[PDB]
């Protein structure tokens, strides 16, 4: 009941599923030797620590939460510098999301994560600039969660891997990505694959007033690497 | 040389036949193929994702407010919670899902449907509720006890968070049938009902108030025929720049 | 308001597949110019007509050939004199024609045809001319690097543009020139499906509401 | 065909719907041609039909609402010509593949209505 | 490519002759065949009955 | 005879199209090769030289 | 000045062969008469255009054939009846024409082709007629002897010229023809490679600079 | 440089080769190195001696080989006019005086 990932362990979890989003892993690049030729340098030994990020708070007004994978972590330990002095990465990824509320709390959560979600601003003919999608270590927050801030409904929006976090049944999620790009490696600076977002659909209550419901998000990056810093002449 | 006549239909241009064309580009490689994950072959692959409903039709629910209801503890027994009409075409509960957009561009649709329930509560609270089935025929049961005698199951709360209820037949076509533009409804096929069996039981310290969401998915013998055009969005309205390609 | 009913009775699996739920040849440009900008110059960016840019964005990434049928209808402003056209096709990196007589019309390296308009429509196919292995219909990011690039712009993801040119020389009578043009997509391989889209559009560069 | 919308006016936007099929021809040259598949729901065209597709008390007798099967719409598509010219259409339909059932005794008296058999 | 002349009756129309034909809607299933009882064939077997 | 109809795209001219064409002069022998040292068959031949 | 990336993978060795880098049919001749100097007279050089010309002179020698197609768009200075040409090619020994209703017109011994302006395009295409084994494009040498030669000119490199001319009679209507040519080599073999041309070109007979 | 004018895609690896034309007797070092695509351009020897370098001398060798690893462009005309968007810099080689 222990996820051992290197350095850092994760522990005493409740009993979960590893539903990997469609039907791969990460995979390692099979063979392309036609394009970036200078060997990976591919890291495995330092970077895959479960960098939990910081927790958030779940009241009853609460309205949603999203976070860029590849921007969340560009900032934050091993993986936050290889991202300098690096121009091409290529890597999967694993989520493990676990609030934790007593038997006398009630709600549930979507936590659902989205390829190439290309947000959208309300009201207006202008398009969104680069301080409102780099948000960072802290993520966002959805303005109008019934249509996913680009339009499309929320009701269909289990078409996506996703999992669901019922109080009354379990308090844990986690989804294994792959790396869902079309080019075979990218730019980490500038272009973000997935989107992981947990938003409440029904809200909580108690008996008492606001109780806080903290949840806890950890990302470990799986079969990371980068290119080739170092060559013979 | 070999001799020849034309046909009538002779260099016409029909938007919907199949012929080789001259390459604009020969000796081209375009870029070959890479493995990437989750390709799409039929679109009946999409139909059969779960997708959740909008059980609370009343008006002024505005929001994502209209995917739950509430059951309070001040609720008297027989009381009517909700009934879904199964129309995909109609504006109701099953408007906007994922089953109900892929069937509006496909004139005529046959299959099996597949109806899931989940209770949001807290882990004290107990009860029982009723989930009838009206077929086509009949119509829609007002009180309890006539429609206990229909097709009923009794699901509590205690026990199991979800329960599944198969829905066996459904068909649907658009019928112009006049001779000016006139519409036909389809006739209401089918009904799901829920009724308030006993009270709900909340301890002292939850809160007393508990929610439903429901989901949709149709089965593996879903079919659809001849596409048409989805009315969905609305015909054109202004874009913000909407000839950049011309200068 | 009348409410009938029919029994149906269906066999068939192969009409909801992808290769023939999007071969239907939809219009995709319509413009007209007077010639006495004498020219149509359109680049060949599909979100044009939302009946075919919802259609297209169900999936995220997709693969295909153009199909282009350039169908030209003049008039007089009573007879018009065997009227000569030519639609050189520009691709990314070649220069594209800003007067009627430039010198880039008799560039040899881009691909041109030549048409009356007594025959039967023109017509070129175009192959898939992404650098990348598929189409990014969704692109979550930025082409400009700095503080300020257009988002959800691919580089990567452009096509080219196409320009159509009466040919002949300055004729006493002078007249209007309408082209539409019909892209057919073939042999489609798309991936990763998407919700559809409900509100509607605001602009033609982004998903604004 | 049914379930899609018919234009009312010569540049409606349902001249350029996608999913309908549609043909370009001059007048130069020879005559256009498509063939239509059976666009029936049921197996076979009721030429007679012994009842009420509106169900109530007002419905019109003897309309099957399965076996319709759609409208063509002829345009010109040039534009404002500084001539005015008048167009006349005519329309060939040639029954293929033919399968009939149950023979009927042959009408002697002359038809009154083309909704109908009076007499 | 191979080498064309066209006769002389080249795009008539006439009402009587054979030829295939552009279908409009392609991938299109009709309804399948049912027995329905009394499929006449020949119009001889109209004019045998009493 | 066979019996035809034309495509969309009948009579048009590509600058890119590969097809055959009338011979202008037929029974004509041209002088025959030599072999000219040096040939070059690809031009990654020439970008290899420094 | 946005500066972006893409990973590019590619395969494809057979798209710099010099087959298909010269097949590509570019725009040799240009030119335009009046009828009412009534004809268009051009000979068979190639280095008319300087985007063809420094494109051909990376290479000493040389052997193709020519795919010649002539592009004819008349105009009346508003209908044209029935205007029918003649385009015959003169080789080196035989002589050309030099007024419209001249009798070497109707010289059996060279080819002649008779188009209409509403068909296609006319086309032939010409065999390799030079008495070397290749077409010198550069030739280190004198054709004149004894003192006063051109420098660079090659006897044996000449081809021919064209001819083209409206066949019909005098009408009381005088009209403007503008003649295209379009030449396309096929099967390349070329020999001996040399460096590119940096400065402008000066004159057509000679590399000055 | 030349040949891929005409051609729009270029991607492969490259072979520098230096060479020393002074007299028979003179000597001294040089040193030679490679920036990768990333890093832009180091400015002093020190900061320079950490990336990829050879150490090469004039009395033993008159010649010396770097092996460029891999280049890649294109041209990105990706706007709605007429706009041109130049490709990044890739990689550079840089030779400090070392005595």
């Amino acid at each position: 009941l222990q996820l051992k990932l290197g350095n850092s362990a994760i522990v005493t979890q409740e009993a979960a599923n590893y539903c990997c989003a469609y039907g791969e892993w990460p995979n390692y690049l099979p063979d392309h030797e036609a394009v970036a030729i200078d060997k990976p340098t591919q890291p495995e030994t330092a970077t895959d620590r479960f960098y939990t990020l910081k927790s958030v708070k779940w009241e009853t007004g609460s309205t949603g939460w999203w976070w860029k994978l590849p921007d969340a972590l560009n900032n934050i330990g091993m993986f936050g510098q290889n991202v300098q002095h690096h121009y091409l990465y290529r890597s999967g990824f694993l989520i493990h999301v676990q609030c934790n509320a007593t038997k006398f709390h009630q709600g549930a959560l979507l936590v659902v994560a989205i390829p190439e979600h290309q947000r959208g601003a309300h009201n207006t003919n202008t398009s969104p600039g680069f301080d409102d999608i780099m948000k960072g270590e802290e993520g966002g927050t959805f303005n109008h969660p019934y249509v996913l801030d680009d339009g499309t409904s929320l009701a269909c929006a289990t078409i996506f891997p996703h999992q669901w976090i019922n109080l009354r049944t379990n308090n844990s999620a986690t989804i294994v990505l792959p790396w869902m790009n079309a080019a075979p490696m990218d730019f980490p600076l500038r272009h973000n694959q997935w989107t992981l977002a947990i938003i409440p659909v029904v809200p909580l209550g108690t008996r008492t007033t606001s109780s806080m419901v903290p949840i806890t998000v950890s990302i470990a990056p799986m079969c990371c690497e980068f290119n080739g810093l170092r060559h013979a002449i | 040389g070999v001799p020849t006549y034309l046909l009538p239909g002779s260099g016409q241009f029909l938007t919907t036949d199949d012929h080789s064309s001259a390459p604009a580009l020969p000796c081209f490689n375009p870029t070959p193929e890479m493995h990437i994950p989750g390709q799409v072959r039929n679109m009946l692959e999409v139909v059969q994702v779960e997708s959740m409903m909008e059980i609370n039709n009343t008006e002024s629910a505005v929001g994502m407010e209209r995917l739950k209801v509430d059951i309070s503890a001040l609720t008297d027994v027989d009381q009517l919670l909700f009934n879904i009409p199964l129309d995909i075409q109609l504006d109701g509960p099953l408007r906007n899902t994922l089953v109900g957009n892929i069937s509006r561009y496909y004139t005529h649709w046959s299959g099996s449907l597949e109806m899931t329930f989940m209770f949001c509560g807290s882990f004290m609270a107990t009860g029982k509720l009723i989930l009838c089935y009206t077929p086509p025929g009949g119509s829609c049961p007002t009180t309890r006890e006539t429609a206990m005698l229909g097709t009923h199951i009794v699901w509590d709360f205690g026990l199991q968070s979800s329960v599944t209820l198969i829905i066996p037949w459904i068909s649907g076509s658009h019928y112009r049938m006049f001779n000016n533009d006139a519409k036909s409804t389809n006739a209401n096929v089918g009904y799901v009902t829920c009724f308030m069996q006993t009270n709900l039981i909340v301890p002292s310290e939850s809160s007393d108030t508990c929610s439903l969401i429901g989901f949709i998915a149709a089965k593996d013998d879903f079919s659809l025929r001849l596409m048409r055009d989805s009315p969905d969005i609305g015909q054109l309205d202004h874009l913000h720049a909407a000839e950049a390609a011309y200068q | 308001a009348i409410q009938t009913r029919t029994v149906i009775n269906q066999h068939g699996v192969s009409e909801t597949l992808v290769e023939n739920f999007l071969s239907r040849a939809a219009l995709v440009s319509k413009r007209s110019f007077e010639y006495k900008k004498n020219f149509f110059k359109w680049t060949i960016n599909t979100r044009s007509f939302v009946q075919l840019r919802r259609k297209l964005e169900l999936f995220t990434y997709l693969r295909f050939d153009a199909e282009i049928t350039i169908l030209t209808t003049v008039a007089v402003n009573v007879g018009l004199p065997d009227l000569t056209l030519q639609a050189m096709f520009v691709p990314t990196g070649a220069l594209t024609p800003e007067k009627q007589d430039s010198f880039h019309w008799q560039s040899g390296s881009n691909a041109s045809v030549f048409f009356k308009i007594s025959d039967p429509p023109a017509r070129i196919t175009i192959p898939f001319m992404c650098i990348n292995s598929a189409y990014s219909v969704f692109y979550d990011g930025f082409a400009g690097f700095e503080k300020n690039g257009l988002y959800g712009i691919n580089p990567a993801d452009t096509i080219g543009n196409l320009c159509v040119r009466i040919v002949n020389e300055h004729q006493p009578v002078g007249f209007t020139v309408t082209v539409r043009v019909y892209m057919k997509p073939k042999h489609i391989k798309a991936w990763a499906p998407r919700p559809p889209r409900t509100l509607p559009y605001m602009s033609i560069a982004n998903a604004n509401y």
